[PDB]
């Protein structure tokens, strides 16, 4: 559960390029032979996506934040990869969603799961008949409050070692719209030494998870090694093939599909990527001609927002009707009009100098900024028994038989010792 | 669910002589990295069993250096270099790994000396016994090898196989003598209904078994 | 509701939101009990002058008058052909035709037009085709694909 | 030095269950699986299950499938094991193993717990003495003998002199029919000592409590 790994070592996250990916289908919709503007969350082509790699002395399975969505693109060879751990705390203490591919099925959770220092899956011991089927569950410890669950197709996964290059390419898409979770996948085979290959590839929806969760950050799961002859500590002494992940960011940003004559997309197009982007864009074509075309508009944005009201002066003195020398009766209470002035609130209500202070109707806060048509004033001393009974649809001696407020009434109440 | 079967099932061996035990399975317990799946466990008398070699070719910590395994395939083999007196138990194999653990059959072990023959003793049921309702004639063979033994009850010339209960003794620390006792459970109206009761101890030593026979109204 | 959520003198099993300190994005629930700060002095998370904790109680009561009884809200939302269809009205369904223009209600789609096996291929997940000009082009049949 | 410890004996009826616990000592439980095992005189040790309190998986036996559950503490560092729907089929002795490491290299066994499962309750021992036969039978030395009889559970302590006598003396083990029990023992002495001295067995049944000295 919590145990560390021996071999762990922290390293730098270093970035990379990518050089067409990111590109997803915004909705079923089917649509061929023709070009499509649309603006959703995407990974900007030509941008740096994190460095990250699994071996037997740098184990890398770091949190990163989820922020508005994430890109995820990885080479295999095993299909080292195991799968992720969404939520905000990634702990019980909020729901967390959680994709896990055991050999068996892909199951999806949201529960309150118990935080692990490196969760995972592994096997051990699998000795003449291959299997590799999932031993251990140290994902979370325990779960609670379970919301969602779903089940995939039944099917056997490979975790055979294999030489030579990558055989294998996974990229999958993360997103959140108004928490609705969407995910998007690829599958190809690929001939590759390091980096990632050049070319194109289109991901497609794998299943729609109608959740509504809050989820900031982010776990990749990897799956270890364990055997009959080289053990280690429970279970520090474990460790894992060879295996590159990397994890993108998407941002809301317009392309430009190509649909061929099938609907699948042959090509891309970011318009804030390249100038030349920027004019395919302007055109909703994915050829330029040579000329020169107005694309858009440029504009300076305000540096920050500047605000010169004209002088408060003037200003009412509400400081001496509230220290005037005497005050009317409660029955005799006076009523003052105030108009021709500007009054400054900051200093009254804000001063903490009166023991109590409420508003009906507004709160004080916006009654700062607002312009009123008529204000009234009305002074009067009473008991402090009935303070009480100075509020809207009251009784007693004071409220129904010397002063009562309507229950409409929008002023506030000011009293001090 | 692996079947594991073993063979002998027990044999004897003087001080300082090699023993030989060996175990068989019904599917492959060898892999590709070409190391062996099988654990020996060793049960003393009045004590639980212990480990005594892993993968066959590697001995376990704190264990002599006599104790070794060797084989290959699904045909193994437990070597003791010299055999002490603190050997005395049974032998069993363990398959490992992840399956269901399989157990072996078990083999004794024993320490071989001189043949000797039993000292054949029969005792009548007590007074207070018969008192009580019930009747038990007790038959005492000591201080014979090997362990094959026999006895065969008798009632006044005929035979009796049911009530007969035996009981065989761990080896002794300074003869290692096998001691057995043959208790006939009789109910007090069978036995007070018959008189001569006879006690045959079949033994590998003499052709003719051993007799000691006894009258109820002489006792 | 008042003959059942009104209990004597009020619910605290109905509670509401008295005061934030911005305004509320759409279909976002706060639940923070943070308490909210009027004035300059911070509140420490305790109530006080120019600090009011914003969860309050209804005064809703068997004897309140027709515009203070509590009265249930259920709001229904929902999204119109962007995604397949998981719900559809009680209204009986009757057998396809091709080769003849007819008025089809597809999965919620009404309009009129010819029904014809489409040589097109759509991938698993799309439903829904669209045209050059973004109309009704092909759909998927919902019970036999 | 590791050591496991369990329970001396348990007894319980038929349909009834056990709850058994396997204690652990200087070594981490979380980290080192813990194994189980069940042994019976007739075909020796037969295998139950193993488990993991890091993980807390479980496999049993296709035989006991179904028939018993696997547990484990954490705090108490001991590991517990529940057997359920018990029957006469049940009685034998339980063993629990552990401190693998992940490696079959490593490993230890308890002293083991006698369960059995039968619808007796506790029965005093009925100890009686045994004098020799007819007096046609004779020789240079003489043997004696001790009668132990319907008694219920295991374990009885049979010896001579309470205990003083050691020479010639043989211990038989118990023997379980109709769900009772019956030992015997003997003591090798000469002709010159009995009838001319006393010869005593002691039985004790520490279930039961109960101390017998029977003079033959
Ligand atoms: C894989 O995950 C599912 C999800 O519930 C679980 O039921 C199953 O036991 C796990 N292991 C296997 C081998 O399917």
């Amino acid at each position: 559960q919590c145990v560390n790994l021996t071999t762990r070592t922290q390293l730098p996250p270093a970035y990379t390029n990518s050089f067409t990916r990111g590109v997803y289908y915004p909705d079923k919709v089917f649509r061929s032979s023709v070009l499509h503007s649309t603006q959703d969350l995407f990974l900007p082509f030509f941008s740096n996506v994190t460095w990250f790699h699994a071996i037997h002395k740098r184990f890398d399975n770091p949190v990163l934040p989820f922020n508005d969505g994430v890109y995820f693109a990885s080479t295999e060879k095993s299909n080292i990869i195991r799968g992720w751990i969404f939520g905000t705390t990634l702990d019980s203490k909020t729901q967390s969603l959680l994709i896990v591919n055991n050999a068996t099925n892909v199951v999806i959770k949201v529960c309150e799961f118990q935080f692990c220092n490196d969760p995972f899956l592994g096997v051990y011991y699998h000795k003449n008949n291959k299997s590799w089927m999932e031993s251990e569950f140290r994902v979370y410890s325990s779960a609670n409050n379970c919301t969602f669950e779903y089940v995939s197709q039944p099917f056997l996964m490979d975790l055979e070692g294999k030489q030579g290059n990558f055989k294998n390419l996974r990229e999958f898409v993360f997103k959140n719209i108004d928490g609705y979770f969407k995910i998007y996948s690829k599958h190809t085979p690929i001939n590759l030494v390091r980096d990632l290959p050049q070319g194109f590839s289109a991901l497609e929806p794998l299943v729609d998870l109608p959740i509504g969760i809050n989820i900031t950050r982010f776990q990749t799961l990897l799956a270890l090694h364990r055997s009959y002859l080289t053990p280690g500590d429970s279970s520090s002494g474990w460790t894992a093939g060879a295996a590159a992940y990397y994890v993108g960011y998407l941002q809301p940003r317009t392309f430009l599909l190509k649909y061929n004559e099938n609907g699948t997309i042959t090509d891309a197009v970011d318009c804030a990527l390249d100038p030349l982007s920027e004019t395919k864009c302007t055109l909703k074509s994915f050829t330029v001609e040579k000329g020169i075309y107005q694309t858009s508009n440029f504009r300076v944005q305000p540096t920050e927002s500047i605000v010169r009201f004209p002088n408060i002066t003037n200003l009412c003195p509400f400081g001496e009707v509230f220290n005037a020398t005497r005050f009317a009766s409660v029955y005799a209470w006076n009523r003052k009009r105030i108009s021709n002035c500007v009054a400054d609130y900051s200093v009254l209500y804000n001063s903490a100098s009166f023991s109590t202070f409420k508003c009906y109707g507004v709160s004080p806060t916006k009654l700062n900024d607002l312009c009123f048509t008529n204000v009234y004033a009305d002074s009067f001393v009473i008991r402090g028994d009935e303070v009480r009974q100075i509020a809207p649809g009251q009784t007693g001696k004071i409220a129904d038989y010397n002063y009562k407020l309507p229950d409409d009434f929008t002023g506030c109440v000011i009293a001090w010792n | 669910d692996v079947l594991m079967t073993q063979t002998p099932l027990s044999l004897p061996v003087s001080l300082g002589d090699q023993a030989s035990i060996s175990c068989r399975s019904s599917q492959s317990i060898v892999h590709s990295n070409g190391n062996t799946y099988l654990e020996w466990y060793l049960q003393k008398p009045g004590q639980s069993p212990k480990l005594l070699i892993y993968k066959v070719s590697n001995r376990f910590s704190g264990v002599p250096d006599r104790f070794s395994g060797s084989g290959s395939g699904t045909d193994f083999t437990l070597k003791i270099s010299r055999v002490e007196a603190e050997d005395l138990g049974v032998y069993y194999c363990f398959q490992g790994s992840h399956v269901p653990r399989t157990f072996g059959g078990g083999t004794k072990l024993e320490i071989k000396r001189a043949d000797a023959a039993p000292t054949v003793s029969i005792f009548p049921p007590s007074s207070e016994q018969l008192t009580s309702g019930g009747a038990s004639v007790v038959c005492f063979l000591n201080n014979f090898y090997p362990k094959d033994i026999n006895v065969k009850w008798k009632i006044d010339g005929s035979e009796r196989q049911n009530g007969v209960l035996n009981s065989w003794t761990d080896q002794d620390s300074k003869d290692s003598t096998y001691s057995m006792s043959s208790t006939l459970t009789l109910t007090k109206d069978e036995y007070e209904r018959h008189n001569s009761y006879t006690c045959e101890a079949t033994h590998k030593t003499s052709t003719s078994p051993i007799v000691k026979s006894f009258n109820r109204n002489e006792c | 509701s008042n003959n059942l959520d009104s209990k004597v003198g009020g619910n605290y099993n109905y509670l509401y939101r008295l005061f934030r300190k911005s305004n509320l994005k759409p279909f976002e629930r706060d639940i923070s009990t943070e308490i909210y700060q009027a004035g300059s002095t911070p509140c420490n998370g305790v109530e006080g002058f120019n600090c009011y904790f914003p969860l309050q109680s209804y005064g809703f009561q068997p004897t309140n008058g027709v515009g203070y009884q509590p009265y249930r809200v259920v709001v229904l939302s929902f999204e119109l052909l962007h995604a397949p269809a998981t719900v559809c009205g009680p209204k009986k369904s009757t057998n396809l035709v091709k080769n003849k223009c007819v008025n089809f209600n597809f999965n919620g789609l009404t309009g009129t037009g010819v029904l014809t096996e489409s040589n097109k291929k759509f991938l698993p997940f799309q439903q829904f085709g669209r045209d050059i000009a973004d109309t009704t082009d092909a759909v998927r049949d919902p019970q036999t694909l | 030095e590791v050591q496991l410890l369990q329970s001396g004996a348990e007894l319980v009826r038929p349909g009834a269950l056990v709850k058994l616990s396997c204690k652990a000592s200087g070594f981490n439980i979380k980290d080192y699986y813990m194994h189980w095992v069940k042994q019976r005189p007739e075909q020796g040790l037969e295998w139950f299950g193993w488990i993991d309190p890091e993980n807390g998986n479980t496999i049993y036996d296709p035989k006991f499938q179904g028939k018993a559950s696997i547990t484990a503490d954490t705090s108490s560092n001991t590991a517990y094991l529940q057997l359920s729907s018990l029957t006469s089929e049940d009685t034998a002795v339980y063993y629990c193993a552990g401190s693998g490491n992940y490696e079959d290299a490593m490993d230890y066994w308890g002293q083991g717990t006698s369960v059995t499962v039968s619808s007796a309750k506790t029965t005093p021992p009925s100890v009686y003495p045994l004098a020799p036969g007819s007096a046609a039978q004779t020789n240079s030395m003489v043997t004696l003998g001790c009668l132990v009889k319907g008694y219920f559970p295991e374990p009885v302590t049979v010896t001579w002199n309470s205990g003083s006598l050691s020479s010639g003396v043989h211990t038989f083990p118990a023997v379980l029919q109709s769900d009772l029990y019956t030992l015997s023992s003997s003591v090798t002495v000469p002709s010159s000592t009995w009838p001319s001295e006393t010869v005593t067995c002691n039985v004790a049944h520490p279930a039961s409590s109960t101390k017998v000295d029977k003079k033959i």
